[PDB]
């Protein structure tokens, strides 16, 4: 039915990673003494198996990232409370409490945006000591030490409500990551086996799932 | 020396033993000095 | 004839910092290193060799890559099997950069499983390349078929592929050389059961920086 | 050999040589061999 | 391709005395004389043919060399064996000038042992060439190997080698053609046991002087 050719602008390596999707959800639950009042989130893209399967088609990747924080309350009614979205660069210590001294360090760039405002958007550059992110490392950093590369660290965010005397909110931050200026160098086949762990390629060899669904005989094309 | 790198591969109905014969001579810069009778 | 990995003809490092300096060794290290011949049978299941792990503790390259903490080199790989006109089968000879052995059973692999040495280890599940990644799509890598009714040799020339222009030759292994029989070996009764597979490695443009002891 | 019988005369000798092998198997047979020469200071190799 | 004995391309006699005179026969005598085919087996041990004894009493050359008391000629020798690709072995085809059969047992050899005729005799001890002289050094003579996995034919072109430019073709035999299997013949069960070896002789520049009867 289709006679013409489609567009080649939509198959490129920058449009395949273009749109921003959900990458992580954290919860604060401020209020009282037994509750913490803060919530950190290590930046990683291998959290959800839909972005993990797309980025493990390649070995070396180089990109920027811009973030957007959609915070609501537990029900939805947002009264104006001032928040703080900090950023701990790799090599700096994470906060230990809602009133610790890591919140006032001037080298951690924080963002002060209320609940009633549009969501706080900010951009993070290429933060690796190498010249490309590696998602497959065949070596040791010197059992559980094989295949770990510390050149993929990007940072945390540590959401916190700015107040004095323990407001009783229960918030929920949703983080949306957009990949910009994407460059991918060497390709590799897409994974067929289901995932077992988050940082390792383990695949549960006791049941090898097949890459093609079965049919009756080899001589019938109807499947 | 003379080492086996890969084992001796034959098709069916072909004998499995063979032989190598070794040869040897001197090059152009080979010279000789003071004469002497041989020891048979 | 030859397969050229990503169309590069590997070269030396251009104008990098922290080197004025690294030694460029002569043909004392760039000779032909012939490893052992692996016997391919009916129930055989594949092999893999890690680079430059197969040339550590071996000759001049072993005495240089163990006493230097920078390393950059490209290789020339020559896999050849000697079969008659009465045997049949096919081999897939590919070069996988950053080839990570997974680990099986729902459990991380040992040291000799991922760094096998000169005697390269054998696959347990060649259908998923022991990494959950199918052999059906493993022709992305620079590959060459060894079909026993057409050819016997396969030559792949691999450059240096890494995000850092100098690493250590002991901790990090850049790529792996798989040889997997896709079609099994069959022969009539009376022929030679095992067919050898010999591999010759010649380093092209090796560099070493910073000497120890 | 011929080079080794005319030098049971001629007390001293010095020069280069060559050793030629040839194989006398069937046309269908296939294999490999490694032909290694060690210098006169060393003994013969114990491994391949 | 061809082996040329001592690099000569044999010619006629230059300006000798007592010939003004000798007849130079045409291609009626310079045709291709094909002798019998000798069957080479596992326990075979070699053969030798004396020249020009093999072409006495045979054709036009027999009627000329028996009725002339001077003789000078050079030959072209073509030894060829017909084997399949399942047989194996090697032959040493050499040309020995003034090849003297010794005699054994601490006892002179007979007439048919040293002058065998067209059916050339077989060796008793090929290791010492039946003359106390080892086969190990028998590559001084103009030789060519017939290795059954490489070639089948061997061509040697022999000039006239003698201290006198004219002798009798009946009493004196100038050279001998040995064919000795250095490596024995082996074959799998079912193949042809005996492999023939055929020889073709073409005289080049024959001369005859002085006619009888």
């Amino acid at each position: 039915c289709v006679v013409n050719r489609n567009g080649v602008l939509e198959t490129t390596i920058n449009h395949f990673f273009s749109r921003s999707g959900l990458v992580g959800v954290v919860n604060l639950t401020d209020g009282g003494t037994d509750t913490t009042g803060y919530a950190t989130w290590d930046i990683d893209i291998m959290g959800f198996v839909q972005l993990r399967r797309k980025c493990e088609m390649f070995t070396y990747m180089r990109f920027n990232a811009e973030f957007t924080f959609v915070t609501t309350t537990e029900n939805g009614g947002a009264r104006p409370y001032m928040l703080q979205y900090m950023y701990v660069p790799p090599g700096a210590p994470k906060p230990t409490g809602r009133d610790a001294f890591q919140w006032q360090t001037a080298t951690n760039p924080s963002v002060f945006v209320k609940l009633t405002d549009p969501p706080a958007q900010v951009s993070v550059p290429f933060m690796s000591p190498a010249s490309a992110y590696q998602w497959f490392y065949d070596g040791y950093p010197t059992n559980t030490t094989y295949g770990l590369c510390p050149n993929n660290m990007m940072g945390t965010f540590a959401v916190r409500v700015v107040s004095r005397e323990a407001s009783q909110l229960k918030l929920q931050t949703r983080v949306y990551m957009k990949l910009k200026h994407v460059r991918a160098w060497v390709p590799r086949p897409i994974r067929s086996q289901p995932y077992l762990l988050k940082n390792f390629p383990n695949y549960d060899s006791s049941k090898i799932t097949n890459s093609a669904r079965d049919r009756s005989s080899i001589k019938q094309a109807n499947m | 020396t003379l080492w086996y790198q890969t084992n001796y591969v034959v098709p069916p109905e072909t004998p499995g033993e063979a032989y190598i014969i070794a040869m040897g001579a001197a090059q152009d810069n080979f010279t000789l000095k003071i004469c002497k009778d041989t020891d048979e | 004839n030859i397969v050229l990995a990503y169309g590069e003809w590997p070269e030396y490092c251009p104008d990098t910092d922290a080197t004025a300096k690294p030694t460029r060794p002569d043909v004392s290290v760039n000779r032909f290193y012939t490893l052992d011949s692996k016997m391919w049978q009916e129930n055989s299941t594949g092999w893999y060799w890690k680079f430059p792990d197969v040339l550590n503790k071996t000759g001049v390259f072993g005495q240089n890559a163990q006493f230097h903490y920078l390393y950059r080199s490209g290789f020339c790989l020559h896999v050849q099997c000697n079969a008659s006109k009465f045997h049949q089968g096919a081999l897939l000879v590919a070069v996988i950069p950053e080839f990570v052995i997974a680990g099986r059973g729902s459990p991380h692999p040992g040291f000799t499983t991922t760094f096998p040495g000169t005697t390269g280890a054998t696959f347990y599940d060649p259908y998923v390349l022991d990494s959950g990644v199918p052999l059906s799509q493993a022709l992305i890598y620079p590959h060459q078929w060894i079909n026993l009714r057409t050819n016997n040799c396969a030559t792949v020339i691999v450059p240096y592929i890494n995000a850092v222009p100098f690493d250590s030759a002991i901790n990090h292994s850049n790529f792996g050389l798989i040889v997997i029989p896709v079609s099994p070996l069959k022969y009539s009764s009376g022929a030679t059961t095992a067919i050898p597979i010999t591999i010759t490695i010649a380093p092209l443009n090796s560099e070493f920086g910073g000497l120890r002891q | 050999t011929l080079v080794g019988q005319i030098c049971r005369y001629y007390t001293q000798w010095s020069g280069s040589l060559k050793v030629t092998f040839m194989f006398t198997g069937s046309f269908m047979a296939t294999g490999k061999m490694l032909v290694a020469y060690s210098p006169p200071g060393s003994a013969q190799p114990a491994n391949r």
